[PDB]
């Protein structure tokens, strides 16, 4: 749900 | 074509304060209005705030006390600067155009770049090289990499044969291990024929930190 | 400020399938949403414009529609390439604000992971420090466990990995455990194994290696 800044994906 | 390029990632200690600077090209500033955006785990995507074509600016709202967006049109640059940073303003900013000189549907990003607000300092990762063998070939297949260790803060690019290689390359996200450090490897799978002939070696970058290493990688 | 909501939090389709994503907002907004497009490390791309308006250079199996509160972006027929996050973003009040996306997964037939073993280099132990690496490759789905032993003692802790974003080609995963140790224990013992499970292999693979060769 919340956005990965390492991927800049969002992770749970 | 129309680009937006930003400066590189870094660094900023708490309290400290934030520049960017976006050069475009493709269109005159004085013909757009540029916009800042960011990306936050906390908050998502964030419109910041936009300096158009005349001059004028206008600040989302928690940040009109801490926000300043200048431009040189000569120089093509616009200059982004936020004042007292906090934890949570580590952040992916983004420069950005619309379509439109008046609008904000945004087809044209610049790359972003990935601020960190830390009070820790920077450190520039080591390089290891994963070498192929027996342990690491399959049918004809050898895996080969780089180990990019105890760097801060993110990100670091890592490409392989200055970027002629790309096939089957994959970089994994990086991991932050107990003592604040980033890690990751780079890995690729090639022809393990091509072992003797060919030369393989991941293109380090770290930018925060100016670390720039070249590791080729050979069987051991 | 407008809430934009997207849901679901995740998408999950096979290839070919068609599939739509909701944005609903606090309040009606006409038609001025604007749909974005997230690619693993990439700055966002504009799909559409307006609800509905076509977006130069974008595949036509994109489109949007919806009016007041309730908007959907479809694509008819999924390809492996659209692997992404995807926002709405509303501007009919001032400040413009953006949904918080939706991830878009693809299913795909079981692969098993090719697995590869690396020791530590040379070059690391002479910093005093020992990592060896276990590489799990081009998989599905995404859930794989890594076994450490050393000497046959089982490796708690002492391990971290790292799993890609979906591959925008194959569809598949690579994962990466990494052993830490220091100089002092890996130079004390002898047989390193990786033992990985996955329900594309229908018993554990173990790579392993003694230390030196």
């Amino acid at each position: 749900g919340q956005q990965d800044l390492s991927t800049r994906r969002l992770k749970g | 074509q129309v680009q937006l390029k930003q400066s590189g990632p870094g660094l900023v200690q708490p309290s400290q304060s934030l520049s960017i600077t976006c050069t475009v090209s493709g269109f005159s500033l004085t013909n757009y209005g540029v916009h800042w955006v960011r990306q936050s785990p906390g908050k998502g995507l964030e419109w910041l705030g936009v300096i158009w074509s005349g001059g004028n600016t206008d600040y989302n709202t928690p940040f009109t006390s801490r926000l300043s967006i200048n431009k040189d049109n000569s120089k093509s640059q616009v200059f982004f600067k936020m004042n007292s940073l906090q934890s949570n303003d580590t952040a992916i900013y983004y420069c950005a155009r619309a379509l439109t000189y008046y609008d904000y549907e945004f087809a044209y990003w610049g790359q972003g770049t990935l601020v960190t607000v830390s009070a820790a300092s920077t450190k520039g990762p080591s390089v290891f090289p994963l070498a192929p063998s027996s342990k690491s070939t399959s049918g004809g297949t050898a895996a080969l990499g780089c180990l990019v260790k105890d760097y801060f803060p993110e990100p670091v690019t890592v490409s392989w044969n200055s970027g002629a290689l790309t096939s089957g390359v994959h970089t994994f996200p990086a991991v932050l291990q107990s003592s604040g450090l980033y890690s990751l490897s780079s890995v690729v799978t090639v022809p393990s024929s091509s072992l003797g002939t060919q030369t393989y070696i991941c293109n380090v970058n770290h930018k925060p930190s100016n670390t720039k290493v070249d590791k080729r990688v050979e069987p051991k | 400020d407008i809430l934009l909501t997207q849901s679901p939090v995740i998408l999950s389709v096979s290839p070919g399938e068609r599939v739509s994503f909701s944005c609903r907002a606090s309040q009606s907004i006409g038609t001025n949403i604007h749909w974005y497009q997230q690619r693993t490390n990439g700055s966002p791309r504009l799909l559409i414009k307006y609800a509905s308006e076509s977006i130069s250079g974008i595949p036509s199996r994109f489109s949007g529609s919806g009016s007041g509160t309730d908007f959907t972006l479809s694509i008819n027929s999924v390809e492996s390439e659209d692997i992404a996050d995807y926002y709405c973003q509303q501007n009919n009040n001032w400040p413009t604000t953006f949904g918080a996306g939706t991830k878009l997964e693809l299913k795909r037939t079981v692969a098993a992971p090719s697995v590869f073993i690396f020791p530590p280099s040379d070059e690391q132990l002479k910093s005093g420090t020992a990592s060896v690496v276990c590489l799990l490759n081009n998989f599905y789905p995404r859930e794989a466990k890594v076994q450490w032993k050393v000497d046959n003692a089982l490796q708690s802790g002492n391990s971290q990995e790292s799993v890609t974003e979906q591959d925008s080609k194959d569809s598949t995963y690579s994962l990466s455990s990494t052993l830490t140790l220091s100089k002092a224990d890996y130079e004390k013992h002898k047989v390193y194994a990786c033992e990985v499970t996955h329900q594309g292999l229908s018993s554990p693979v173990t790579k392993s290696f003694n230390r030196g060769a």
